[PDB]
RNA sequence: CUCGUAGAGGGGGGUAGAAUUCCAGGUGUAGCGGUGAAAUGCGUAGAGAUCUGGAGGAAUACCGGUGGCGAAGGCGGCCCCCUGGACGAAGACUGACGCUCAGGUGCGAAAGCGUGGGGAGCAAACAGGAUCCUGGUAGUCCACGCCGUAAACGAUGUCGACUUGGAGGUUGUGCCGGCGUGGCUUCCGGAGCUAACGCGUUAAGUCGACCGCCUGGGGAGUACGGCCGCAAGGUUAAAACUCAAAUGAAUUGACGCUCGUGUUGUGAAAUGUUGGGUUCCCGCAACGAGCGGUACAAACCGUAGGGGAACCUGCGGUUGG
């Protein structure tokens, strides 16, 4: 059980059901005995560089503290979900309950 | 960047860049 | 390598008293154990050459142990094979 | 230390290319240095910074 | 035949040969000169003054459009980079930005071998 | 590049050992530092050159001039054969001629059918070696099978560099090439035959199996008595042209 | 053993961006390409050029550094999983458990091979055009097996101790930018050492332990035999015969002029007469006097290939350029 930085963004059109990716994600955290120590949902951004025709995404930042195979599976899911674009998970050594630039 | 495509232009084996890079090092020592 | 707890759990048990680290059955039983855990991974991983210098290292080192252990005190050595399952 | 996240602190380390600057311009310790490059290949990544402005 | 007036140019700098194409902004050609095409060859290709007077014909070329503004993006490291510029700005064509397009790669493939002379 | 040492040209002309009543032609005289010494035992002595004033030096030549008939034309493109039947007996060369365009002359003299009693050449000792070389060896190769298939090749005498002016960095070896009367392994086509040879000895270091995978399968080379496990290096000239005829033969 | 630190250390799986090539479509229409100049080649079936889309393999610009890590060979995008080593602070604990190693075992650049995939670029060979150019096969890539060789080099075996000092990089940590205390690393240099060059606390200084290895050049790391390998070959390893040298380092010359004394160097020799300025001045280990790349006496290493071979080419490495 290792602290963990997780970061991805969504596709803009579906920015609408982001709370509701929030949710399940969580849930998965708090049901492996997992604490989520800060989330921040940065809303749409600029892109900068284009990726899919797409100019704006809804960046998600998510800090979790979980073991690894609750992680394999959010990891997982991520690969198979259309609305997410990229991804990003990075291991931090530990835990940061903190404001983050971006806000 | 005109410097940079004078260096990607032609293959250089990586023993003849080496050789230049200590060359060049000992050469900045005045 | 080995975890804190399980290195802690090695202590007490093969171990005179928790202070007690650097005696001969502590240090065999503690290379025993992240040798025998390395096994799953190289069988994995047969490419990694690397660390398996470091393995062998391990393996060197236990052999040198026990040998000084027998050599001092053959009772607490057999005893301690036994335990070990080793030899 | 440094964050990948600051993108503020980040593009004063970057040319108007997007070429890292190096240490011997800026001066900065050659531990931070490594830290910032890395840091900055992670924004890259997230779309936060370009690689060229050739995009 | 069609009226646009607003387009950017492409010029080609190699070692041997420049062209000059006119684009507009969705990048659709619409009239191209090369400097062998002038009678230019051998060494005399390889010139700054071929790429000048090169620059030349692709503005008669496209003098029907009538366009007035375009944009020059240097590809290429051979000679002549700075001609043409001169030539477009020298025809009339009013020269709105200047930017560089030469592909780097990003230690992506290997190069072939330098010639030995 | 040209030749000085006298006592290596005296070797020459003694391992020629020329005689009179038969043709002979020299290949590219040049200053004729090696015509001289030939030309006093002939009655008839030929030149393919490609100079003007050469030329009429040899033609004025107290010694060389009866002697001598001059070709002036490019011995590449010659044709050989005319001369053969003009003086009514086999043709004997001694060309000496620079090593970038020897080789590519020998094989033209290889293709007018034994219309050549012998060829005499300067050549490399790594060219010479690999002519004489057998299989299963390094100096063996592609130019060795189709140089011992037309002509019998046996070394003389290997000419250290200083021989010649100005001395160059590699040895020199004069051969003689004594074209077979009778093929010991005649075949159906040399096309076929040098196709193969650039086949196999194109990958040399893998298994005929693999090398040769393209025109020939495992049994085809197995029904001809050949290990497909053995190296292009270790295949003799027979088995060369015991495929060749083969594959003529099935396409 | 506890805490912590930095790192292209290793293995496996993902992903990103630039670029190259190809494919499809649009705009667009005569060259493109290449060279000293050309031609083969590519092009009205529509190239090169430009925009967009897709596929594919390989490699990771900048950062980047006489930087870092690894026993060596080697190791550079980002991310996750597994894993080795090192170092620092303060203790606890074991109580000589050590060092070095013939055989042995594993590791081991590039090239090369076996089986099956992959193949963009590059490219031995090959084919063609010229007097290098176009095209391009193996190969480079992947899985597994083999090969076990390099100028695999710091041409310096491993381990330990002791011995004047400066400047810098790189990672720790203690105290109040200063101030010490560690590890690795770069340069300069003292004694000392060395034939000289030079090394010089990371020794080629001063000693101790053990192992490897050499005793003229060529023949030759070749033959034979053994062992290993599918082969290439590798390893172990001569003799006959021949030459009286081969070699290292440094010096003096080639490609106005000397002496005396002194000084430097084991020495050949240099200084004087090496520099600045204008015969002259000044500085000055000199002071005064008399006068007017060389193999000379790019190269190499390992491997692979050659049918335009007076040698040349592909791959990696070395500076002994
Ligand atoms: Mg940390
Ligand atoms: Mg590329
Ligand atoms: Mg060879
Ligand atoms: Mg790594
Ligand atoms: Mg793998
Ligand atoms: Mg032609
Ligand atoms: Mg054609
Ligand atoms: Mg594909
Ligand atoms: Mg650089
Ligand atoms: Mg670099
Ligand atoms: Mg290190
Ligand atoms: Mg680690
Ligand atoms: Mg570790
Ligand atoms: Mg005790
Ligand atoms: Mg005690
Ligand atoms: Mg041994
Ligand atoms: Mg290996
Ligand atoms: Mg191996
Ligand atoms: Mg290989
Ligand atoms: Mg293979
Ligand atoms: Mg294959
Ligand atoms: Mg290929
Ligand atoms: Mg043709
Ligand atoms: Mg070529
Ligand atoms: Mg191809
Ligand atoms: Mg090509
Ligand atoms: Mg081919
Ligand atoms: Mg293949
Ligand atoms: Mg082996
Ligand atoms: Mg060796
Ligand atoms: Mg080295
Ligand atoms: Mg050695
Ligand atoms: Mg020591
Ligand atoms: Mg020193
Ligand atoms: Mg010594
Ligand atoms: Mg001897
Ligand atoms: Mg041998
Ligand atoms: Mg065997
Ligand atoms: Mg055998
Ligand atoms: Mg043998
Ligand atoms: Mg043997
Ligand atoms: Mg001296
Ligand atoms: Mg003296
Ligand atoms: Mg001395
Ligand atoms: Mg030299
Ligand atoms: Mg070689
Ligand atoms: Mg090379
Ligand atoms: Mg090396
Ligand atoms: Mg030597």
């Amino acid at each position: 059980m290792r602290h963990y930085e997780i970061v991805f963004m969504v596709h803009p059109d579906q920015s609408e059901q982001v709370p509701g990716m929030i949710e399940r994600y969580t849930a998965a955290i708090t049901g492996a005995e997992g604490k989520i120590h800060r989330l921040e949902d940065w809303g749409r951004r600029q892109l900068a560089y284009p990726i899919n025709k797409l100019h704006k995404a809804h960046y998600v930042l998510m800090n979790v503290e979980a073991p690894q195979e609750v992680i394999d599976e959010l990891e997982t899911t991520f690969r198979f979900n259309d609305a997410v674009i990229r991804s990003m998970v990075m291991r931090t050594k530990h835990a940061v309950t903190e404001a983050s630039p971006m806000v | 960047v005109l410097a940079e495509v004078r260096r990607r232009e032609f293959y250089e084996k990586p023993t003849t860049e080496r050789k230049r890079a200590k060359a060049s090092a000992v050469k900045r020592h005045a | 390598s080995l975890s804190t707890e399980a290195t802690a759990k090695i202590v007490s048990e093969f171990g005179r008293d928790a202070n007690d680290t650097g005696s001969t059955e502590v240090q065999v039983a503690l290379l025993t154990a992240q040798i025998n855990h390395l096994q799953g991974h190289f069988a994995e991983h047969k490419k990694d050459h690397h660390s398996r210098r470091g393995l062998l290292r391990m393996v060197s080192q236990r052999r040198k142990l026990l040998d000084y252990l027998k050599r001092k005190d053959v009772a607490r050595y057999t005893q301690l094979i036994e335990r070990l399952g080793l030899r | 230390e440094i964050d990948y996240k600051d993108i503020a602190t980040l593009k004063n380390y970057i040319t108007e290319s997007g070429k890292i600057v190096p240490s011997r311009i800026t001066g900065t310790r050659a531990k931070y240095q490594r830290q910032l490059a890395r840091a900055i290949k992670r924004a890259r990544y997230l779309s936060l910074l370009p690689y060229t402005d050739r995009h | 035949r069609k009226q646009v007036s607003d387009g950017v140019a492409h010029i080609h700098a190699s070692f041997n040969n420049t062209i000059v194409t006119i684009t507009d902004r969705q990048g659709n050609a619409l009239g191209w000169a090369t400097a062998g095409g002038s009678g230019f060859r051998g060494s005399r290709k390889s010139t700054p003054f071929a790429a000048q007077v090169a620059a030349e014909r692709c503005a008669d070329a496209v003098k029907e459009y009538g366009i007035k503004n375009l944009e020059v993006m240097v590809k290429g490291p051979g000679p002549g980079r700075e001609s043409t510029i001169r030539a477009l700005n020298a025809a009339g064509f009013r020269i709105t930005n200047i930017t560089d397009v030469t592909p780097i790669p990003h230690n992506g493939c290997r190069p072939p071998k330098k010639r030995r002379v | 590049n040209f030749l000085n040492d006298q006592f290596v040209i005296d070797s020459i002309v003694s391992a020629i050992n020329p005689q009179k009543g038969q043709a002979m032609v020299e290949i590219g005289p040049g200053l004729a530092a090696l015509t001289e010494p030939v030309g006093e035992r002939l009655d008839q002595l030929t030149v393919i050159e490609l100079d003007r004033d050469l030329a009429a030096r040899l033609q004025t030549h107290p010694f060389l001039g009866p002697k001598l008939t001059i070709y002036q034309q490019d011995a590449m493109t010659f044709n050989f054969g005319e001369l053969a039947e003009k003086m009514g007996q086999p043709l004997r060369v001694f060309g000496n001629l620079p090593y970038n365009i020897s080789t590519p002359l020998m094989f033209h003299l290889f293709s007018y059918t034994d219309a050549i009693a012998d060829m005499h050449f300067m050549l490399q000792k790594e060219v010479v070696n690999r002519l004489v070389a057998g299989p299963n060896s390094k100096a063996y190769g592609r130019l060795s099978v189709m140089a011992q298939y037309y002509c019998n090749v046996i070394p003389v005498l290997e000419v250290p560099p200083s021989a010649f002016t100005p001395p160059p960095k590699v040895d020199s070896a004069v051969v003689r090439l004594v074209p077979h009367a009778t093929m010991p392994h005649p075949v159906k086509d040399v096309r076929v035959l040098s196709r193969i040879t650039t086949e196999a000895f194109n990958q040399r270091r893998k298994t005929i199996r693999n090398s040769l995978g393209n025109l020939f399968s495992v049994e085809v080379l197995t029904g001809m008595g050949i290990d497909p496990a053995m190296r292009a290096e270790n295949i003799s000239v027979a088995q060369y042209c015991q495929m060749a005829n083969y594959l003529a033969e099935n396409a």
